[PDB]
């Protein structure tokens, strides 16, 4: 209990829904900040990127 | 020592003895092209990461 490597994702981080229009807090892959989101069609990404 | 299943000759694959799976932090598999010339790898550490 309260140890080991077997945990669960039942915390507040439960795959929340994205939103556009208002700047919110950022926790995207160990990065913080704020900013308005805007949907844009981009195709310069890769699998590891 | 470690052998490969591709036409084994004498020895067998045996490098550790563990009757139970210990606490593991990372374990995964990746794929690559089986028909290539050479494979490059790069390892390092910084600030404990
Ligand atoms: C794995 O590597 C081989 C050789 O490097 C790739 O075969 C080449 O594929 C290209 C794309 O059609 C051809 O133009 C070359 O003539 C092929 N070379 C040979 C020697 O066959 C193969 O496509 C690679 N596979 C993957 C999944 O990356």
């Amino acid at each position: 209990i309260n140890s080991g490597t077997t945990c669960s994702n039942d915390l507040l981080y439960s795959n929340t829904e994205i939103s556009t229009g208002v700047c919110v807090n950022y926790d995207l892959y160990g990065i913080t900040g704020q900013g308005i989101f805007k949907e844009v069609s981009a195709a310069y990404y890769n699998n590891w990127q | 020592h470690t052998v490969c299943k591709s036409k084994g000759s004498i020895r067998n694959e045996s490098w550790h003895i563990d009757s139970s799976e210990p606490l593991c932090l990372f374990k995964k598999n990746f794929t690559y092209n089986v028909s290539a010339d050479w494979l490059y790898f790069h390892f390092y550490q910084e600030r404990g990461v």
